[PDB]
Formats: structure tokens, sequence, C-alpha cells
RNA sequence: CCUGGGCAGGGCGAAGCCAGAGGAAACUCUGGUGGAGGUCCGUAGCGGUCCUGACGUGCAAAUCGGUCGUCCGACCUGGG
RNA sequence: CGGAUCCGUAACUUCGGGAUAAGGAUUGGCUCUAAGGGCUGGCAGCCGACUUAGAACUGGUGCGGACCAGGGGAAUCCGA
RNA sequence: UACCUGGUUGAUCCUGCCAGUAGCAUAUGCUUGUCUCAAAGAUUAAGCCAUGCAUGUCUAAGUACGCACGGCCGGUACAGUGAAACUGCGAAUGGCUCAUUAAAUCAGUUAUGGUUCCUUUGGUCGACUUGGAUAACUGUGGUAAUUCUAGAGCUAAUACAUGCCGACGGGCGCUGACCCCCUUCGCGGGGGGGAUGCGUGCAUUUAUCAGAUCAAAACCAACCCGGGCUUUGGUGACUCUAGAUAACCUCGGGCCGAUCGCACGCCCCCCGUGGCGGCGACGACCCAUUCGAACGUCUGCCCUAUCAACUUUCGAUGGUAGUCGCCGUGCCUACCAUGGUGACCACGGGUGACGGGGAAUCAGGGUUCGAUUCCGGAGAGGGAGCCUGAGAAACGGCUACCACAUC
RNA sequence: UCUCGCCCGAAGCGUUUACUUUGAAAAAAUUAGAGUGUUCAAAGCAGGCCCGAGCCGCCUGGAUACCGCAGCUAGGAAUAAUGGAAUAGGACCGCGGUUCUAUUUUGUUGGUUUUCGGAACUGAGGCCAUGAUUAAGAGGGACGGCCGGGGGCAUUCGUAUUG
């Protein structure tokens, strides 16, 4: 059409938002933010559809400008502000520190963490460059551009970030033996140790990963998030290791209840 | 309503393509501005995206870079010779991206005197122009340093550039687009390109 | 030599060599670009004479995207040739194939001599050079028969 | 019938000949070259369609001005 | 309309024609540019003809400037 | 539901079609008690529209002397609600239709290193307040009337402009007065310091220079120490990013606050007539992300030969340079070469052809639709041009032509 | 190959497909299909529990399958065509001569030369079991004893009909 799109349909909505068909016609379209439309989750969906805090969206629109809900330290005035993977959601009154990790089904799974871990945050480097007066800049996939990062940071790394100061700490290199978590594709939410990377000159490379009890998968570089350091995850992940066993094993779990 | 589009063209074979667009906005075409050699006159052009484009309708001053010795001074534009694409634009005197400008060699003479002393182009008189040619007297060892610059490096600007400086004009190639940035920025023809364009202009004047 | 109005890609010519006075060799100031991709730069681009704006080893033509292969058919077009890609098409109803081919024009760099008709050539995607030329000749593989034999006169 | 004389320039472009291209062959196509013809416009020449023009006791007991047909020939013409 | 240059040419047909079919554009002056040649020495140098094409400037849209000079088309009858 | 039946003959068998059979989706006849859903001017006419609506918006935070209301309220401008107008954003989304469109849109897969990008999110953001103008307002008018407007007075800011302090002056490039040591009668030669003056930072536009995979000596001329020492990053790749060199930085002129609100305390001190100023709305030069666009790369489309060669003076194919465009492009221009496609169906026609995800049909293979709620494209009676704006050739924007059509 | 840190990793890398089996691959809705008593069902993604209101409370779903053809990656070598050596201009091994380039080291800088790593060319010999699957109840060609009213040209004979 002409210019950018502005609405979004419930039928054309992505699957991982858990929207209905009978409820409404238009879907909540997230605003422009640090994450794309296919890898985000709106705050109106987080507060209305998932956690059952408000029945309508107007109550969420009222409270987000009543200045309670903040993302990563600062308060968001937008009812449809986009979030992403590995974010800290805290609201100011009780112990409610929700981590947006991925479920085995691929959904945004809630994870109430303690304040000492909620102070910290991991983030993946998107790219690295140099700029004005020859200083190094680092672009994060969470749209964080930081200057003078470190000299020992590869492009595909995961560095811990402090939300109170805006400072990076404790980088880890992309090496065989690191615990990663797949964020995109048909196998998202898959947690496994990086086993073998295979390079290809056609601008895309593949990575075979393995995990516990004898399982292996493969994915692409644009969907890998390093979460651990030698089978030691920096962030505690809910519901076991986040392993997809089998649909029949899920049925056995439901029969075991 | 100038359309630089490609949907009104023929295919690989030559089959006539059926028109269905209406020459939309994202394929603008603006008319050409023949850049004359009058005074400095540059108008503005709005660009898609909020940018500004400086359309030079006619220009007087210019910026040109000497090639070998790595110097650059201001230079008045004199004459347009040998467009090498459209010879009608030579007579029209239109400044384009690849054209030849006659540099007035006077703003290079001060730098050549100040760094490359005992200059040339002084009509073989050796009496005229009390410029500060010999007033500063070159007291310290920078006289010896200028002797290294003048005799050890030897400062050869041999017979082609010699005759050009003794005729008082220099042949320059433009290196920028005058209709886009409003600047007639270019460089000085040197060596192989110098003798090539000199041969072309000499043939154009001869036959 | 040159038969155009100007041929000088990037390299500045004069190194102000007039210090004693000598002609010397002039083929040393030549721009040398490696395309990468595990493909060897030929020696014609090293010790050649040509100047080409649209050469992948000389000009600013970046090689990206897809890599395909074809067979050279014609030569009469200047500094660019026409290839043919024979392929089959699986059909779901009748459950067998059919021959289809689509001729494309491709930019033949003048460094690749012995470009005789019938050889398997490799092409690569680049930026659009002209209206019909989009690929670029990348590696000449086949000798197009036996070059050892010779005929009468 | 014999014997002599004469007919400005252009247009159309036949046979033959040369070169190139397509095809498996039969053969086909393209650019020149050539100068053919009771061939076209048209002058001199020969006749006289129309104005039923001018005269019409005229220049003339059949002529003149335009408009004409043909002009390499079944052409016009002197002398015997 | 009429000369010349450049496009385009129908019905029919004995395949030769019709055809200058019909229908459009340009045509002046003054400047240049390119191309088409000859003769000497073991590629270089000297000497001249009228043609074509392109471009610029300009004159009151004016240009075959006088003169030279095909109105065209659709049909019927007769005589090739 | 892997399914048949009757009909040529006096009778039989066979090919063969016709007719009965069952859904599907359009219309229609008759009938109709409840309830959950539910399509609905597509087929003909993308034909024409009366009437009524569908796009407006104000926070403690841009501009309040509105003539409207009231705070107590004394006076040292200003508090509250505040109609309206200046300003900014949006009206380039949605909704509606499928008339054109046959590798064209689309669908699967790849990239801009060949571009732009509102707005959000990050880095960057190093003179005690300057000048005209103007709306609302008040009077004053015109014609039969429109979202018609000029003329007289004044007023405001994030309207438009002009424009300053800090801040020590660091370092570098080139000239450059002066100054130290050795040798030489001097001249001269060699090594080491250095007051003035002109240019500086990020972007724009040039040109140049240096920039990564590997380890042993033998001779001649100069010098540091107790025979012996010096280095930006990434891609598969760069004319990538980043340094240094000399200059432009374009009057239609890039930036480096001549903003606003909150709760309010503290300090050096000679009065505060000065600082300690914490949080929050505006973009502002640039770089990334996000939303989206764009031309691109391979593959895939109904019927037709009573459509066999097509394109090329108004590019058909390619090259060399240039113009325009945001960028690569015969997109355009000048010259040069004669190329490019096709019987594997080129080119030309028709489609009652928008392309798909899908729908109907029950062995399998298929056949027929898909205008329609989701993605993308096209259009606002036909079709051309354009302002604003980041985004339009927009039509609930404008200008002109044709066909309609109102006072 | 151990140059890269007796084996592994990495790298030389495919002559290029057709065909196959994994893996990523995309967008939902729709289709098949898990669970759920919407009163069954069409549906929809919901709900299930403890508690006499007093646990200012828990648990779970909103999957999977298909997504032709086209493209990318990793194995397979059976069928289907293609590459080799015939005028040898064939592949390896180590030696002759010509020529070029970059950086390690002579404590550092400037000049000359060698060794070294590599590219290009030439001359000589050895090393290869030194190089050609045999000839389809496939086909083309040659031979030589025939064959037939096969075809063309010329010539001769035959009776009958008519005059
Ligand atoms: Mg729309
Ligand atoms: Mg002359
Ligand atoms: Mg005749
Ligand atoms: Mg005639
Ligand atoms: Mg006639
Ligand atoms: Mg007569
Ligand atoms: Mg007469
Ligand atoms: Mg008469
Ligand atoms: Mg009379
Ligand atoms: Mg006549
Ligand atoms: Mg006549
Ligand atoms: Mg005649
Ligand atoms: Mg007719
Ligand atoms: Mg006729
Ligand atoms: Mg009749
Ligand atoms: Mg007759
Ligand atoms: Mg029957
Ligand atoms: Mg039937
Ligand atoms: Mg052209
Ligand atoms: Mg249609
Ligand atoms: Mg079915
Ligand atoms: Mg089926
Ligand atoms: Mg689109
Ligand atoms: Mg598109
Ligand atoms: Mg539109
Ligand atoms: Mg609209
Ligand atoms: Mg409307
Ligand atoms: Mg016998």
């Amino acid at each position: 059409a002409r210019g950018p799109k502005k609405h979004l349909k419930r039928v054309a909505a992505p699957k991982h938002w858990m929207l209905d068909k009978l409820t409404g016609v238009f879907a909540p379209r997230p605003s422009t933010g640090p994450h794309k439309l296919r890898e985000c989750l709106p705050l109106i969906v987080f507060l209305r559809n998932r956690l059952k805090y408000a029945l309508t969206g107007d109550e969420v629109k009222k409270i987000c400008m009543q200045r309670f809900i903040k993302i990563d330290g600062k308060v968001r005035v937008d009812v449809t502000y986009p979030a992403g993977f590995m974010d800290v959601i805290s609201i100011e009154k009780t112990g409610e520190h929700f981590r947006l990790v991925y479920d085995t089904k691929g959904r945004f799974a809630v994870h109430r963490i303690t304040v000492e871990e909620a102070k910290y945050k991991l983030c993946k480097v998107r790219k690295i460059t140099v700029g004005v007066k020859g200083i190094p800049h680092l672009v994060t996939h969470d749209a964080r551009t930081i200057r003078y990062p470190d000299p020992v940071i590869k492009v595909n790394d995961t560095v811990q970030i402090d939300l109170g100061t805006g400072k990076i700490i404790n980088f880890i290199k992309f090496d065989t033996g690191n615990l990663c978590m797949v964020i995109g594709g048909a196998n998202l939410g898959r947690v496994g140790v990086i086993t073998n990377r295979e390079r290809h000159p056609g601008s895309f490379d593949v990575v075979h990963v393995k995990d516990a009890n004898g399982n292996s998968f493969a994915t692409r570089l644009s969907n890998i998030f390093v979460i651990g350091n030698g089978n030691k995850p920096w962030i505690s992940l809910p519901r076991g290791k986040g392993i997809r066993l089998t649909v029949a094993e899920e049925r056995d779990k439901r029969l075991a209840t | 309503g100038i359309s630089r589009d490609n949907w009104h063209k023929r295919r690989k074979t030559g089959g006539k393509r059926k028109p269905y667009h209406k020459k939309r906005k994202y394929e603008l075409g603006r008319p050409a501005a023949n850049t004359k050699i009058g005074p400095r006159r540059i108008h503005t052009v709005r660009v898609r995206g909020g940018n500004k484009k400086y359309r030079a309708l006619r220009l007087d001053v210019g910026n040109f870079s000497w090639g070998s010795e790595c110097c650059t001074r201001k230079t008045r534009i004199i004459d347009v010779v040998y467009n090498a694409s459209n010879n009608e634009l030579v007579r029209t005197k239109t400044l384009v991206k690849n054209c030849i400008v006659l540099i007035d060699s006077t703003p290079y003479r001060q730098w050549y005197e100040s760094h490359y002393a005992l200059p040339l182009g002084r009509k073989k008189g050796a009496k005229l122009t009390p410029e500060e040619e010999e007033i500063l007297n070159k007291k310290r060892s920078k006289k010896i340093q200028k002797k290294y610059d003048e005799r050890k490096k030897n400062a050869k600007i041999s017979s082609l550039l010699e005759e050009q400086f003794q005729q008082g004009k220099l042949l320059a190639c433009i290196a920028s687009r005058p209709g886009q940035c409003g600047r007639a920025d270019g460089y000085v023809l040197e060596g192989k390109e110098l003798e090539f364009y000199l041969r072309k202009i000499k043939a154009r004047k001869g036959k | 030599t040159e038969r155009a109005y100007q041929k000088q890609p990037t390299i500045f010519q004069n190194k102000k060599r007039v210090l004693l006075g000598e002609t010397g060799k002039e083929k040393l100031p030549r721009y040398y670009k490696n395309i990468g991709l595990g493909f060897k730069t030929p020696k014609e681009a090293i010790e050649g004479t040509y100047i080409d704006k649209k050469c992948p080893f000389t000009g600013n033509v970046s090689i990206r995207g897809r890599i395909l292969s074809g067979v050279v058919t014609k030569m009469k077009m200047q500094r660019t040739i026409v290839i043919r890609r024979d392929y089959l098409h699986y059909i779901r109803k009748y459950n067998r194939f059919e021959k289809r081919h689509k001729n494309m024009s491709v930019h033949l760099s003048p460094c690749f001599r012995d470009v005789q008709i019938g050889d398997i050539v490799t092409v690569g995607e680049c930026r659009p050079l002209s209206k019909t030329v989009r690929f670029n000749v990348l590696k000449v593989t086949k000798a197009a028969g036996t070059k050892k034999q010779f005929q009468k006169f």
C-alpha cells in the first residue's frame, strides 16, 4: 500500500500471542521498538490475556499511564509497547519479576525470579563496528548501542548487561560446549549444548546442537541465543531444561498428572 | 511528469508490455540543468526523505586538487573544453561529472613559491615581480630543507606542465557532479591522462 | 591499448618517478581485487592490459546471492555473452519431466580467453549491470572438447 | 524500292554476373552490379483533343494563343 | 497538387504492375564537423574535384520564394 | 460408501450416445412451530446519485488580557475550568470493488556491500533572554448564495528570523625571530631546542598516503643503553568502517536550547542581586534497530498456428562516458558495434482472468471454481499534471480536458 | 599434506547434473487430528480443583501432521548421459638454466648480494603391467556366385484391326 501499515488483524496475528477468533477483529499491533513483530509480545497481551490482571484493555491503558508497569527500569506509557526475549518485567509493589523465556511449545512462558537475579540481564550482540574518533560501538539485538565495550567480543556473543548502570559485564565467546537456546524457527525454545558449527560461504551457516538424554537438533545462526557456560545456565529456566520430549511423552505426563 | 521507470519498455524479445500503472511518485524525474560558467547561482531541490539537493544552475568559483604534490586551492572556472560525451555541450559550456576545466594557474603560484622556491612562469625576465621572492632570505636550515625539496626530490613538472604554466592555464578533470552537490570539484590532469586529453584537444583543433 | 574516452578505475598513475629520468614498466599500478568465495583470481587479471569497469576482479561489482552454471552459446555481443541453462520440470499429473531452457545474457570479462562455444561456465548474481545483464561470469570450467587436435590451414 | 540526314534530360529497373545468410537436401532469401523495353514524364520534330477561344470581306480560298497525344521508334524527313 | 529529400503505400492482377497510388514532414541565408582521392621514400610527407550526412546561429513561418511544373479517389460501358 | 439402470432389433451380442442417480451453488414454486450460528447488489451496469453520517485532537508539561464561570484577595506580571485561534501529529490507516493486468501482479527462496525511512528504543548532543509580522478579538463591508474573503487597531510561542557567554587553551601541520654542542682561519658540515602568525571538532564535496601471518646472514655511511627494542577492527569477499594530509563547506545557508512543568530544600558569603539543580514532554547533525516501501536473483500461469518469425527512425541488444533519480540500471542523452528472442511455441490475439492460502467433488490419479472476511496488487466516471508531507501522482487533496450533473 | 593445534580437528573441495533420505525453510486462517459434557452437536479454546465465605490460593491446554514444484545443507552410488591417454601437448617423484615478488634476521636507519616461500618458461632421462572393453540374431561399408516383368535409352519380332 502507501506508507507503513497501521492496523493488524486477529486472523493475520501470529500464533504465539494466544489470541481468539470470537473476541475481536483487530489484533494489538505493537509499536516500533527494539524487537520485530514476529518476536515480540505486547504489554496489553501480557497484562490482559495471559496473567489475568485486567479483563478489558482499557484498564491496562489506564494503569500503564498510572505509572506502575516498567520495563527494564523505566516506565512505559504505551499500552502496546513491544517486548522481547530475555526481558525483565517488574511492577513496583510485590515480588513480580517476570522473565520472558520461551516455552517448549514456543510460547512466552512466565518465570518469577528473585530480585538479586532480576537486577541483572543477559543480551546478545547483534554486531560491532567503529565510529567517531575511532571508538568501538556494539549494537545489541535489544537496540542497545554501547561505546567502548571490550576488545574480545565476537559478533555472535552473549554479554551480561546491568539495567541500573547500562554497563556490560562477563562476556562469553561462541565456542563448542556452551549452552544455547534457540529463539526462532520451527524449533524455538530448545535448550541445548552447542555441538558443531558448519560454515558456508552463502551468507548462512548451520549449527548442530545436542542436549541431555540423547537428543540433537540443527538451526541457523540468526536464531541462536547463548544462555549458559559449560552446561551452567546463567538464568534459571522454568519447567526443567525446557526440553521437548515427545507428544506421546506429553500424553504420558498428562496421564501421570 | 518525467518517468525514469522501466515498465513502459519492451521485454527480452521485444514484446510490448501492457500499461497499468500511472507513473507513481517513487520514480521521479526532474529536468536537466545545464550548468553555465556565469556567477555563482544554486537553487534548492526537495528530496524524498526530507533531504536537500543543491542544484547549480551556473557557477563561477571551483575547487580543484593538484595530483602529485597533494595540494588543493581555490580556482576560478574559465572555459569548458572536450566534454568527451556530447560535443554540443562543449559549445553549450555545461559542467558535468567528467569534463575538463581550465584552471587559472595563479592560486597555485603562491604555494609553489612558498614551498618550491625559484619558481617558473616569470617570462624569462628575472627583473620583475618583487614578490618576497628574495626578501625572506631563507635564514635557517629550512633553506637546506627547501634545497632538498627543490633539487634532491628535484621538483620536476616537466615539459607538458611547463608549457601549460608558461601559457597560464591548466587542464583539469572534474571529479564530482555539479547538478547534485552544487560543487564543481575536480582534480588536475597528470601524465598519461594529461597527454591523452592533450592529444584529443590537439586533434580537435587540428582536423 | 585503449579506444575510448577515459579508462582509469581507481589507481593514481604518477608516483613522480622523475628523479633521474627513466621509462620503466607501467603495468605495475594495477588494481587487484580478490572476490573470495574460494575462487582463484586468474593471472590475466594480474599481468593483463585491459581496463574494465564491470569486471568482478577490477571494478566495484560485488558478487552475492546465487551461483549458477550454464553453457556458452554466442559471442557476437560486445564484452558480454549469452548462456543457456537446460533443466527439467517435474509435473504432478503426468508424473514425468520435460525440457525447458531460459537463455540469459551474462557479462563476460575480457580476462577469460579461450571462451569457445560449448563449455560449462559458472555464473554468479551481482547488482544489475544493464537491462538484461544481471549475472557475471565467474569460472570457466570445461575446455569445450579436445583442444589438442588441429585442422588444415 | 534505292540512297542519305536526325531524335535534350530524367523515372520504372528484365536476362546475365558478384558477395553474404538459412537449410539435411531440394532449394530459398538479402545487398549490389547490369542496362532490357513496339516502357512512363518531357524538348526539338510529327499530328491536332478542348476552349466549339481569336479571326471569320482574316496573316491565311484552313491560320494563330493556351490547353494538348507521341517522342528509339508500326518514328520524322530530303533527292532519285 | 506540381521540383527534390525522408517515411508509407490499398482494391485487383496475366505476379510484370497499379505507383510519382493515396497520405505526412523538411526546403532560405551564414558558419562549422565527418566521410568519399591522387603523387613520392624504405608507415610518413606533398597536391586538388564536387558530392552526401549531421549540428549551431538567424531572418516578420520565410524558404521549388521568378522560371521550370502530375489534382486525386470510387465505379460502369467499349476497345486488350 | 473403488456401485449403475432404461432406450436402436422379431430375438441376442457389441461400439455408441441420450435419459434417469447423488452432491455442489444461483434463482424460483409451495409450506413453515422452537432454538444456536450464519451468507447477502459478484455475475447485467468499475452505470448514475437526492438526503444523513463516516477524522478529529490539550496535558501539572508549546501560545490564555475571550467578552464565559469563580479564587478570596491583598496587590510585587503569571495560579483553577476555560469556548475559540496560532503550533505539531494524523487524514498516505481503515472501509469498498476487481474494471485493466498472462513471468505482469503474485507464491516459494535469496539481498540492498545498489537506497530512503516518520515514530519508539540506545550513543551523540563540549546572553539576566534579541527583532519584525500575524490569528483569535473589536469595529467595519460586499453579492443570491460556498468551509467566500480584503481593508483599520493590537497581541502572543516549539510562527519565521537574528544571535552570545563558557574554557583551559591542550596537541598537530607549515612558516618562523631566537638559542646549544663539535670541527674548520673562515666558508661550510652534523646533531639537538624554540617565542610570534595562519589553519582546528562531527557532516557535506574532492584528491592523496600508510595499513596482518614466515625465518638466516655477509660488507659501506650515521646513533641509544648496559653483544643487544615497538603493531585499528569485520565480512565469503571492497571503491567496508576507522586514521593522516591541503581546501570548499554552497544566502533557497547542516548541528552545537535566545522552551515548558513539578516538589522544593541547602551552601561559600559583604546584600544575594550567586551557585549546589534532581526528575519529566519537543527534535537536534549523524550512526544502528524497529514499521514499511522499492527496483532485484532462480522456479511456477488458461485457451489460440484460421497468431510463424518478432523487436530496432519515438533503444531493439551491448559497450564507453554523462544527465535525472534516493541508489544499480538504455530511465534519458552523444558516439560506436549489430545485436536480443524463437517450433523446448517467441511475437500477436481472446479470457464471462485480480494472483494465492483455499472450496466443491469421497479408491488412487484427477476435474471445475476462488469477486468475496487473511496476504499482496490495482482503482476511486476516463485519463494527465502537481503542492504539502518521511511516506500520494492521494481523490471524504488541488489544476486543466471529455461525458454527466446542482443553484 | 602435518603447513595449520602414532591419531583427531582444520584445510586442499568436488567435473556437473538427474534420483533419493534426513535437517533447517515460511503466515495465520482452512484440512486431518490431541485434550476439553458449548445441555449432545455445528461450535469455541477453554477450564479443572481444595476451601461450611477465612488457600488475601494452585494445576493445565491453546499441540502435532501436510505444506506439490523452485532454492540451501548433510549422506547414498543402483539405473539413466557426460570428463579422461591415440598425432600423447598424459599423473607422480628429484635434479639444469632464465625471470619476479613480499617479509624474518645481521642492536636501529639508508645502499649491494645470497639462502629462503611461491608464481611463469625452457632442456634431458627414468618411473606407468606406459595409454585403445570384444565386436550386439544393432547399424553402416567392402568382397563374389547369383537373383528378379526393379528403372532408363536404343533396336528387333509377332498376329489382329482399319484403309
Ligand atoms: Mg487500504
Ligand atoms: Mg579548416
Ligand atoms: Mg513507348
Ligand atoms: Mg502511368
Ligand atoms: Mg499522361
Ligand atoms: Mg493542323
Ligand atoms: Mg491548333
Ligand atoms: Mg471556334
Ligand atoms: Mg469580326
Ligand atoms: Mg506536348
Ligand atoms: Mg504535356
Ligand atoms: Mg510517352
Ligand atoms: Mg475500396
Ligand atoms: Mg490507379
Ligand atoms: Mg455488369
Ligand atoms: Mg485502342
Ligand atoms: Mg445402451
Ligand atoms: Mg446426464
Ligand atoms: Mg537514444
Ligand atoms: Mg476482467
Ligand atoms: Mg474429496
Ligand atoms: Mg483428489
Ligand atoms: Mg506490495
Ligand atoms: Mg511487489
Ligand atoms: Mg491509489
Ligand atoms: Mg481514501
Ligand atoms: Mg465518497
Ligand atoms: Mg549358376
